[PDB]
């Protein structure tokens, strides 16, 4: 095993940035060091192969480097439909390996989110439990504090979170919190909050609504 | 048109044994050695194995060799990933890749192999009614919520098909329970909510659940 | 009935590629090896099967001069039991070699500003030469799992690279001109001696 | 792969004059040595002549020498053989070959598939041809003979296939042989089954691509 | 110069033997000789050079021994496909020479000649000449007397003979015998025969025909 490995880990950069990725090899593997491109939900893209040479319809802000053990990556002009994981793999000899991958993220303005919320459905209530949903829409940075207040007291462990990847136009994200109730536990409450805290908002937003809608 | 599509993968218990295919369609498929990579949830790519255009040469990766065995049947157009003594290191989106001058330059879309002994459950589907509380300007969002099922994936669209734009389809996340939950939302003008019905597809194939549910404000 | 014509080697006007590299039978002509070393203007002159200073005592038979040019790193290839691009896949010399591994830089010579790239190596071969082989093919070798079909590619190389000599590269990535000395000692009418060779 | 194709082969009158050409491809041309090797129809090869890369020394048979010059162009990556005063012994297919090191070292490695040079004083004629018709008396029911003589053509080749290649079991197409007239003959025959006679019909293709020659001939029973 | 001798010039052998040529040079020339193989209608082969070596690519049954002036050629385990012909080759001094070859050809049973006579068509007849064809079909071994005889008259001088090379399906032969005359010396006799004599046959057999029927 060629082991590979990759740095950094992670990284944010603005729109036209330079970024350079770093892969290292344990073992000299000359210049046969390939690129791939992974965008959450789609299969891997080949990008670079012989460490510099562009697969055909790659853009030209993409271009690699190195020979040896240490390679480059290089994104000469960074757009937002670039954020994405990107990988090296070393096709000198088989077995082919893979590096961990640097999982990158595209830095831009401020922007709030909006909140919105759901009550339980009928149906669900009818089940016999209570789901209340909190949207945030189309916000950055990432970090974003949403807390649950049944009767202006702070929920924990019964509510739960998904975060959208970073969309490739406007590089936002959207998220989701789902607080679960058992029927009987909802029905001994009245207002059901929830309280977001965002670098984009002046002071927390809450968004509520009371079970007798 | 070079298409590859997989099949055979699932929830499978450990121990057992699986054999993925990858149909090959569009191009001379003798002429080309293919690879398998896989993915385990939330990790990074692993390099699986490669097999000669004729048959011929083969090779694996050290974690799996042994244990799997690639083959290709070039009348059949179709290339196997036989999986044999399953553990949970193998849960992962398995991927076919055709080697080219161009580069690896045709993917499958991808298979997943669920290694578990729990039994599939499939998905309680739940309307986000649209309200003065999921509005804001020219704006208002409503949703389903997919609730409670194993394994994944589960699939959303809405409109069958016919909506597309502002749709917000999340990640699904583990809950206490060990089953997943995601929630699909979409935005649309605030005025085309009583002009235009909206309904969202869902379909879970591990426990064959399809379910069409009409999200109606209140 | 001639002296032995080493000047035409060694003093040759173009020197070949190391993959289609040059041999010269020399036959039927005395050889004064002691012009050669006396004149010592060489960066290597190993002997392997003979010493020498006792060249110019002896008689031998099929007698070959190969010549080609390689970097300074790699004349340490040009030697019995060896390894590398070089040894493997240019210049295999047997382990039983009896001859005389000479070279001396070329720089002054093989050097253009902006580079010279007419000299070549062969970088890949599906097997190592046999001693003495000589591969001058051009077919695109296949690294990987796909045959090549004649397209350079992923995985799919032109199975020759050009050594781009220049004036100011460091003393081992510098042109050295190489003539291997190839002898059968005596058993067989000689067909060349020194000039105090016993037949 | 390494290629080396010749050309400028043909008829040539006695005493005359042809310059055979090899085009190589696949490799560095004047990096090679090069040669000149010729086979006379049934015949051994003889070498015929040999140059090294950059055309410094020339070797000759001495069946050539005064008459043959071998050359070489590198920038065109092609061998020339310059054939003067050509006699009938000439008469021979020229291959094109490489040695795989030198002209002072080693074997031909590679091969062309050669031209035919043809020297006589005979003209380019297309054959006739006649028919050699089943024997009346053949067996009750067994087997049958019949084929095709191919007269007085020049100069070689000529091809032979029985009803544009459908038949092809028990076809023999006899070595052509060279007539005091300077024209050549063959016969091709073949055997079928006595009784297929009155069913199954019978042609003969004969092709002679230097005159642009294409005859076909019904081969019809006796009587 | 160098004469070579290569002997014998022909051979029969059966798959599985153990065939060797021999090439004898007239002067001395170390290990300076070539050996190649050449099929009916093709280029000549290389197979071993400077005695000994095997080229890359043949098989290693075929083996080259020898030095000064006595070479052989050996093909232990004798191939299908190793049926042709062989050449030696003098490599060293100039001018260069071949051997005159051996034929190598395949053993199989002694099989009588199918005998068939035809007189010549009245097309050629119409153009002044006949040619009488006499055919010997798939027999074995090679030698075979052909004798024309002209109302008894045996005839030289006015016939050629031709001989395919050995079938690739039984291992025979084919010989073709053609007596050629004026029209006016053909219509001049009236019985034509042709007499064949061959190993396979315990007395010779005579196809004839008399001008007319
Ligand atoms: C993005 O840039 C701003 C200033 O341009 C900086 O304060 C912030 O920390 C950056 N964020 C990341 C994730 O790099
Ligand atoms: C090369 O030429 C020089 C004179 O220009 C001469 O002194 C030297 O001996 C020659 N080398 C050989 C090997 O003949």
């Amino acid at each position: 095993n060629i082991q590979m490995t990759q740095s950094p880990s992670a990284m944010s950069a603005s729109v036209g940035d330079r970024v350079t990725i770093t892969c290292r090899a344990r073992q000299d593997i000359s210049s046969y060091l390939a690129w791939f491109q992974q965008k959450p939900g789609k299969v891997p893209k080949h990008l670079i192969y012989a460490a510099s040479t562009l697969l055909s319809g790659v853009p030209s802000r993409f271009s690699g480097s190195g020979s040896g053990t240490e390679f480059t990556l290089t994104i000469s002009s960074l757009q937002p439909e670039d954020f994405a994981t990107y990988y090296c793999l070393q096709h000198n000899s088989y077995p082919y390996t893979f590096g961990q991958g640097t999982k990158l993220e595209i830095n831009r303005t401020v922007a709030a989110p909006s909140v919105f919320i759901f009550p339980p459905s009928d149906e669900q209530l009818k089940s016999g439990t209570a789901s209340v949903v909190c949207l945030l829409n189309n916000f950055y940075p990432r970090e974003a504090k949403v807390q649950w207040k049944v009767d202006n007291a702070l929920q924990s462990g019964n509510s739960q979170e998904s975060v959208t990847e970073q969309d490739s136009k406007d590089s936002t994200y959207s998220l989701s919190s789902t607080l679960t109730l058992s029927k009987a536990d909802y029905e001994k409450h009245k207002v059901y909050a929830c309280e977001v805290t965002h670098q984009g908002l002046s002071s927390p937003v809450t968004k509520s609504f009371n079970r007798g809608e | 048109q070079v298409q590859l599509v997989e099949s055979g993968g699932g929830v499978v218990q450990p121990g057992r044994s699986l054999r993925l295919s990858c149909a090959a369609s569009g191009f001379t498929f003798s002429s080309y050695g293919m690879h398998w990579v896989r993915q385990a949830p939330g990790k990074g790519l692993e390099w699986v194995a490669v097999i000669w255009y004729d048959g011929s040469d083969k090779y694996y990766a050290d974690s799996v060799k042994g244990r799997f065995t690639i083959s290709r049947d070039n009348s059949k157009n179709t290339l196997y990933l036989q999986i044999n003594s399953l553990r949970a290191e193998d849960t992962a989106m398995y991927y076919c890749a055709r080697e080219a001058t161009a580069g690896f330059d045709y993917w499958g879309q991808g298979n997943l192999v669920t290694v578990s002994s729990a039994s599939t459950k499939g998905p309680s589907v739940f309307p986000l009614a649209p309200s003065s509380k999921s509005t804001s300007g020219g704006t208002a969002a409503l949703g389903c919520l997919v609730k409670d099922y194993f394994p994944e994936p589960v699939t959303v669209s809405w409109n069958s098909g016919a909506l597309t734009s502002g749709v917000h389809t999340f990640p699904a996340v583990l809950q206490s329970s060990g089953l997943y939950s995601l929630s699909s939302v979409v935005t649309v003008p605030s005025s085309s909510l009583g002009t235009q019905t909206y309904i969202c597809n869902v379909n879970h194939k591990p426990s064959n659940t399809k379910v069409d549910k009409k999200v109606e404000p209140k | 009935t001639n002296l032995c014509p080493f000047g035409e080697v060694f003093n040759a006007t173009r020197f070949a590629s190391v993959y289609a590299w040059n041999r010269k039978r020399i036959s039927n002509c005395v050889a004064d090896y002691s012009v050669l070393y006396n004149s010592a203007s060489f960066s290597t002159f190993k002997c392997y099967g003979v010493s020498p200073t006792k060249l110019n005592d002896l008689c031998f038979t099929n007698v070959y001069a190969d010549s080609f040019v390689i970097r300074g790193d790699e004349v340490r290839q040009i030697a019995p039991g060896q390894t590398g691009k070089i040894a493997d896949y240019n210049y295999k010399l047997p382990d039983d070699f009896t001859g005389c591994v000479i070279a001396w830089n070329s720089n002054n010579l093989d050097s253009k500003v902006g580079g010279n790239y007419n000299y070549l190596y062969r970088l890949f071969r599906k097997s190592n030469l046999k001693p003495f082989e000589r591969d001058i093919s051009t077919e695109i070798y296949q690294a990987g799992s796909t045959p090549c079909n004649g397209v350079e590619g992923f995985n799919c190389y032109f199975p020759l690279q050009s050594y781009g000599f220049q004036p100011t590269n460091g003393v081992g990535y510098q042109p050295y001109r190489v003539v291997v000395l190839s002898f059968e000692l005596l058993h067989a009418p000689a067909t060349v001696c020194g000039p105090k060779g016993s037949h």
